[PDB]
């Protein structure tokens, strides 16, 4: 009985998130970012070239 | 008693996925989603001209190669030498500046 | 593990480290950081204000 | 850890301008020596030639 009253309220905080998570990714299609210009790609775009100079030596 | 857990389960993944946007849309602003479109621009530039050399080099080492192992041997006689009269005329060089 | 990696590079922004050769004003980003460290640590020195 | 790191940035307003240093690095040469220079003039520091 107790479990079903916390169901009842995890449903509600569930549609809240749901409404949040929409938000967001609208407010980041609209600054133009795109996957390789992220902190992580682009590291890893620059430990390719370091490479391809040891290489070149 | 299944119907609760399932519901629970779900309400913690929509958290962690909220937070994570939220994050990311903070990281990302205009301004810097410019600056990282510089900085990618350069390093690509970069990867290209390097991969060019490289090719270009490896293709010439191959030349040489071809000529056998007898040769190799004669190139490292030659640049031992090279490297012992380079050695002496050092050393020479050093004792005249010391007559006192 | 993915959002904890996520949290981690909006922390660190590791991008700034990507193009050292790189000189504006005569000073590459890492010397003008430098200067901002000294710059910021002599201004914390003088303002009393511990940090 | 998120709620201590954004805490961390809304009450360093100095580490939040270092965060911002590299923009200005790539898009603005005059106002990076510009906040540099504020920052340094500050110091009083009587360069001799």
């Amino acid at each position: 009985e107790i479990r079903s009253q916390n169901m009842k309220k995890l449903k509600d905080k569930s549609e809240e998130y749901k409404y949040k998570i929409h938000a967001a990714k609208d407010q980041l299609s609209s600054a133009g970012m795109e996957e390789p210009l992220t902190h992580r790609s682009l590291v890893s775009l620059s430990e390719t070239l370091t490479e391809l100079k040891a290489q070149s030596m | 008693n299944a119907e609760y857990l399932e519901a629970k389960s779900n309400a913690l993944f929509l958290k962690l996925r909220m937070e994570e946007l939220q994050v990311l849309t903070d990281c990302y602003t205009p301004e810097k989603v410019l600056v990282h479109r510089q900085i990618r621009d350069t390093l690509e530039a970069g990867v290209k001209k390097e991969k060019q050399e490289l090719s270009t080099s490896r293709q010439i080492l191959s030349s040489y190669e071809f000529l056998g192992p007898e040769f190799e041997g004669l190139v490292q006689e030659y640049t031992r030498l090279k490297d012992k009269i380079k050695d002496n005329r050092w050393m020479l060089q050093e004792l005249s500046k010391s007559l006192p | 593990k993915e959002v904890q990696a996520t949290v981690m590079d909006w922390w660190e922004q590791p991008v700034q480290l990507c193009l050292p050769s790189e000189e504006r004003g005569g000073l590459t980003l890492r010397q003008w950081r430098e200067r901002w460290t000294v710059a910021v640590t002599a201004l914390q020195r003088a303002t009393g204000s511990r940090s | 850890d998120l709620q201590l790191k954004r805490k961390m940035l809304e009450s360093n307003k100095l580490q939040q301008i270092e965060k911002q240093l590299y923009v200005y690095f790539f898009q603005n040469e005059e106002q990076l020596k510009s906040i540099v220079g504020k920052l340094e003039a500050q110091t009083g520091g009587g360069s001799s030639a």
